[PDB]
C-alpha cells in the first residue's frame, strides 16, 4: 500500500510538473520553422543582381544580359537550397540518432527491466511507461530510490567453530553488541544462520573477521 | 572525446575586414550570415551541454576522507592533491600529453572558452571518484551509502559471478595487482596513446587554418584584396568582382560550418557514448561485454582530459 | 543600446533571457591617407595607400624588423600585416580596427531592460581604447567604462556586479562565470557557478550505511 501510494503521488507530481520541460520537442519544431523562414527570407536577396524578383530583370534587360543576372540569382538560390538540404540532413541524422536511442529505451526499459545505471531514470529502475508526444516520446521511468540510510558496524565474515562464514546474498551488520545478516538495499535483520551463510576457509586468511555464533537449525530439532 | 573547440565567426570581419562598401554588399546577401551564426552558437551550446552531461552526473560533490586507506588499494596516483589546478598525477600526465590564434582573431574567427573550466571538470572527476571509492554504486542510485572497499570489491565479485571468498583469501594479491596495473598505466602515459583528443584538436586547427588560407584566394576575381579591385575597376564592374569574392568566401564559410556541424555531430555521439559509459561503468558495474574493458568488468574511474574523459577500467 | 543592438541582431524586439553575440552595428569614420602626400595618423582606424598597398587598419609601431629589400610584410591570410612607407622608412604594424565580439547578457526584455556587455578577449584597462568609446554615443560610454567592471578569462564584463556567493548557472558566460537577474534593487549579478553541495562520505574499516526505507519515484524523460 505504501508503494501504491508513493506511485500515485509520483504520478500526481508528474501531472503538476507538466500542467505548470518539453524543450527538446519545441526546439525541434522551432528549428524546422526557423529553417523554413530563413529559406523564405533568402528569396529577398538580390545575390549581386539588379533585383531580387525575376520579372523586372526579364522586362528591363535584354536576353544576353539577363542570362548572366538570372544565372547569378539561380546559382545563389540553389546554394541557399543546398544549405537548407544539408542542414536538414544533419538534423535528420541527429533525430535519427535520438530515435535509435528512444527505440532502445522502449526495448530495454518499457519491454523489460534494465540493470544499466541511469539508462532508465536516476535510481534502481523497475519499469517504464511510454506516452506519445508531438514528434516524440515521453518515458515515465518508475525507479526505486533507497532512503532513510542508517549506520551499522559491519564485518566481511564470521568466525564460528574455527571456520569463516560469508553471506550467500547479503551483508553482516551489528546493532551495537549484536550481529545480524541482512540484504543490501533494504534493512531486514535476520539471525546469522547456516542456511543464510556459507562456510569457506579459515579465520586466519580473512582480514577484519570477527567472532560470533552461527545458529544451526538442526540443533534445536535434535533435542525435540 | 567529449567537447570540441567552440569557434564563432564575424562575417563583417572574415569576408570584408573593415571595408564599408563590402559590408553593404554583404548586407545584400542578408540572412545567409545569420544562419551561419545560429549554427555555430548551437554548436557551442551543444559542446557545453556535452561537457555537462559527461562530467556533471552527480548532484553533490563528494570528498575523500583525510586518511586514505581503502582495503590496501592505492588511489594516490588517481586522487587529486592539495599541492596544486587541483588535479591528480594521472590527470596531470593526460593534460601534459595533449598540447597563430592572434591571426585568427584578426580575421574574425574567435574561440570561446568552455563554460566548465578544467579545475571544475577536475572537481567533478574527484567527486565521482570519491563517490565510487567510498560508496560504490549507491551514490548513483541515490544518497551516498558508505561501505568498506573490500566489501565493495566483494559486491563487484558477486556481480561478475565470483564467490566472495576468492577476494577475502587474496586481498593482498588483488591490491598489489591493482597497484601494479595503475603503475603500468602511469608508465604507458608518461613514457608513451591519446590519439583521439589530439586528432580532434588537430582537425579543428586544420579547419581553422584552411579558413584562414581561403582568404588568399582570388576565386577568379582579379585580386583577393577588396580595396585593390575597387581602385583597379569601374564602380559597377567592381561590384561584379567583389560579389564574385563575397560569393566565394561565403561558400568557404559554408564549407567550414558544414564540416564543423558534421564533426560536432560526431563529437556529440562520442560524448553521449562517454556519458553512457560514465553512468554504466563508473556509477555501477556493467555486465555488457567489452563496454568497460576486456575482462569481467569490476569498476571504473573517471579522469579529466583535454576536451575529453579517460576511463580507467578495472 | 547593446539591448537595441541585440534587437537589431535577433530581428525582434522581444529578447529572451540569455547571452547573444551581436554584430558590430556601430559605425566609425575612417580618414584617407595617400603616401608614396598626406600626414600620417597613427593609433586609430584609418584607410591607407602606402606605396599602393590599399587596405584599412590601425597603424602602430612594430617591434618586427624588415630586411632592407622588403617594402611590406604579409600575414598568413595573404593580408598585409606590416608595412614600411617610402616617405619615411619606418616599420608600421597593421592592427585591424579593433573590435572584440560584443555579447549581451540580458534577462527577459519584459523582465528588465537592464543589460550587461561582455567584450571577448580584450582587457578591462584597454576596453575604451579598443572599441573607440570616444566616437560613440554616451549610452555606449556607460557600457564601455564605469563601475561594475569585472575580468573573466572569457573577456571584460561591464554591467554585472560580481558576487562571491555561488549559484546554479542561469546565463552561461564562460569559464565558470554565469550571470542572473537577482535581488541584491533587482539587478544583474555575476558569479562563479556552483557545482553542488559539498558532502563527505563517512568511510571507515567497519562502517556501512543501509537504507531502512525507500522512495518509488517516477521521472520524466522526453526524447
Ligand atoms: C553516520 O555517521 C556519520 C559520521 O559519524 C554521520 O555524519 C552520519 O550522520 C551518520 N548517519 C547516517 C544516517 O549517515
Ligand atoms: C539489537 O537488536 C536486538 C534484536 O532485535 C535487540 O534485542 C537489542 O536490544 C538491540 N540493541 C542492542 C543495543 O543490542
Ligand atoms: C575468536 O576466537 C578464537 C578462539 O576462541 C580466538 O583465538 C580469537 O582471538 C577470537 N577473535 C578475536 C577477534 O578475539
Ligand atoms: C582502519 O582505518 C584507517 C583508515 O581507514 C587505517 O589507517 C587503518 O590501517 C585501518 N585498519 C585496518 C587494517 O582495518
Ligand atoms: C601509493 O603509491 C605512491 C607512489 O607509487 C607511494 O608514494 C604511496 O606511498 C603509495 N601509498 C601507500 C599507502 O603506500
Ligand atoms: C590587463 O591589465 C592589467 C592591469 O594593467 C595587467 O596587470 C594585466 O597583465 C593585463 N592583461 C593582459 C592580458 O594584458
Ligand atoms: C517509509 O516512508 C513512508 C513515507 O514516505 C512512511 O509512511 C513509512 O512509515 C516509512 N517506513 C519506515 C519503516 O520508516
Amino acid at each position: 500500500k505504501l508503494i501504491a501510494n508513493q506511485f500515485n503521488s509520483a504520478i500526481g507530481k508528474i501531472q503538476d510538473s507538466l500542467s505548470s520541460a518539453l524543450g527538446k520537442l519545441q526546439d525541434v519544431v522551432n528549428h524546422n520553422a526557423q529553417a523554413l523562414n530563413t529559406l523564405v527570407k533568402q528569396l529577398s536577396s538580390k545575390f549581386g543582381a539588379i533585383s531580387s524578383v525575376l520579372n523586372d530583370i526579364f522586362s528591363r534587360l535584354d536576353p544576353p544580359e539577363a542570362e548572366v543576372q538570372i544565372d547569378r540569382l539561380i546559382t545563389g538560390r540553389l546554394q541557399s537550397l543546398q544549405t537548407y538540404v544539408t542542414q536538414q540532413l544533419i538534423r535528420a541524422a541527429e533525430i535519427r540518432a535520438s530515435a535509435n536511442l528512444a527505440a532502445t529505451k522502449m526495448s530495454e526499459c518499457v519491454l523489460g527491466q534494465s540493470k544499466r545505471v541511469d539508462f532508465c531514470g536516476k535510481g534502481y529502475h523497475l519499469m517504464s511507461f511510454p506516452q506519445s508526444a508531438p514528434h516524440g516520446v515521453v518515458f515515465l521511468h518508475v525507479t526505486y530510490v533507497p532512503a532513510q540510510e542508517k549506520n551499522f558496524t559491519t564485518a566481511p565474515a564470521i568466525c564460528h567453530d574455527g571456520k569463516a562464514h560469508f553471506p550467500r546474498e547479503g551483508v553482516f551488520v551489528s546493532n551495537g553488541t549484536h550481529w545480524f545478516v541482512t540484504q543490501r538495499n533494504f534493512y531486514e535483520p535476520q539471525i546469522i544462520t547456516t542456511d543464510n551463510t556459507f562456510v569457506s576457509g579459515n579465520c586466519d586468511v580473512v582480514i577484519g573477521i570477527v567472532n560470533n555464533t552461527v545458529y544451526d537449525p538442526l540443533q534445536p530439532e535434535l533435542d525435540s | 572525446p567529449v567537447s570540441m573547440t567552440k569557434t564563432s565567426v564575424d562575417c563583417t570581419m572574415y569576408i570584408c575586414g573593415d571595408s564599408t562598401e563590402c559590408s553593404n554588399l554583404l548586407l545584400q546577401y542578408g540572412s545567409f550570415c545569420t544562419q551561419l551564426k545560429r549554427a555555430l552558437t548551437g554548436i557551442a551550446v551543444e559542446q557545453d551541454k556535452n561537457t555537462q552531461e559527461v562530467f556533471a552526473q552527480v548532484k553533490q560533490i563528494y570528498k575523500t576522507p583525510p586518511i586514505k586507506y581503502f582495503g590496501g588499494f592505492n588511489f594516490s596516483q588517481i586522487l587529486p592533491d592539495p599541492s596544486k589546478s587541483k588535479r591528480s598525477f594521472i590527470e596531470d600526465l593526460l593534460f601534459n600529453k595533449v598540447t597563430l590564434i592572434c591571426a585568427q582573431k584578426f580575421k574574425g574567427l574567435t574561440v570561446l572558452p568552455p563554460l566548465l573550466t578544467d579545475e571544475m571538470i577536475a572537481q567533478y572527476t574527484s567527486a565521482l571518484l570519491a563517490g565510487t571509492i567510498t560508496s560504490g554504486w549507491t551514490f548513483g542510485a541515490g544518497a551516498a551509502l558508505q561501505i568498506p572497499f573490500a566489501m565493495q570489491m566483494a559486491y563487484r565479485f558477486n556481480g561478475i559471478g565470483v564467490t566472495q571468498n576468492v577476494l577475502y583469501e587474496n586481498q593482498k594479491l588483488i591490491a598489489n595487482q591493482f597497484n601494479s596495473a595503475i603503475g603500468k598505466i602511469q608508465d604507458s602515459l608518461s613514457s608513451t596513446a591519446l590519439g583521439k583528443l589530439q586528432d580532434v584538436v588537430n582537425h579543428n586547427a586544420q579547419a581553422l587554418n584552411t579558413l584562414v588560407k581561403q582568404l588568399s584566394s582570388k576565386f577568379g576575381a582579379i585580386s583577393s584584396v577588396l580595396n585593390d579591385i575597387f581602385s583597379r575597376l569601374d564602380p559597377p564592374e567592381a561590384e561584379v568582382q567583389i560579389d564574385r569574392l563575397i560569393t566565394g568566401r561565403l561558400q568557404s564559410l559554408q564549407t567550414y560550418v558544414t564540416q564543423q556541424l558534421i564533426r560536432a555531430a560526431e563529437i556529440r555521439a562520442s560524448a553521449n557514448l562517454a556519458a553512457t559509459k560514465m553512468s554504466e561503468c563508473v556509477l555501477g558495474q556493467s555486465k555488457r561485454v567489452d563496454f568497460c574493458g576486456k575482462g569481467y568488468h569490476l569498476m571504473s574511474f573517471p579522469q579529466s582530459a583535454p576536451h575529453g574523459v579517460v576511463f580507467l577500467h578495472v | 543600446d547593446p539591448l537595441s543592438e541585440t534587437k537589431c541582431t535577433l530581428k525582434s524586439f522581444t529578447v529572451e533571457k540569455g547571452i547573444y553575440q551581436t554584430s558590430n552595428f556601430r559605425v566609425q569614420p575612417t580618414e584617407s591617407i595617400v603616401r608614396f602626400s598626406t600626414n600620417l595618423v597613427k593609433n586609430k582606424c584609418v584607410n591607407f595607400n602606402f606605396n599602393g598597398l590599399k587596405g584599412t587598419g590601425v597603424l602602430t609601431e612594430s617591434n618586427k624588423k624588415f630586411l632592407p629589400f622588403q617594402q611590406f610584410g604579409r600575414d598568413i591570410a595573404d593580408t598585409t600585416d606590416a608595412v614600411r612607407d617610402p616617405q619615411t622608412l619606418e616599420i608600421l604594424d597593421i592592427t585591424p580596427c579593433s573590435f572584440g565580439g560584443v555579447s549581451v547578457i540580458t534577462p527577459g526584455t519584459n523582465t528588465s531592460n537592464q543589460v550587461a556587455v561582455l567584450y571577448q578577449g580584450v582587457n578591462c584597462t584597454e576596453v575604451p581604447v579598443a572599441i573607440h568609446a570616444d566616437q560613440l554615443t554616451p549610452t555606449w560610454r556607460v557600457y564601455s567604462t564605469g563601475s561594475n567592471v569585472f575580468q573573466t578569462r572569457a573577456g571584460c564584463l561591464i554591467g554585472a556586479e560580481y558576487v562571491n556567493n555561488s549559484y546554479e548557472c542561469d546565463i552561461p558566460i564562460g569559464a565558470g562565470i554565469c550571470a542572473s537577474y537577482q535581488t541584491q534593487s533587482q539587478s544583474i549579478i555575476a558569479y562563479t557557478m556552483s557545482l553542488g553541495a559539498e558532502n563527505s562520505v563517512a568511510y571507515s574499516n567497519n562502517s556501512i550505511a543501509i537504507p531502512t526505507n525507500f522512495t518509488i519515484s517516477v521521472t520524466t524523460e522526453i526524447l
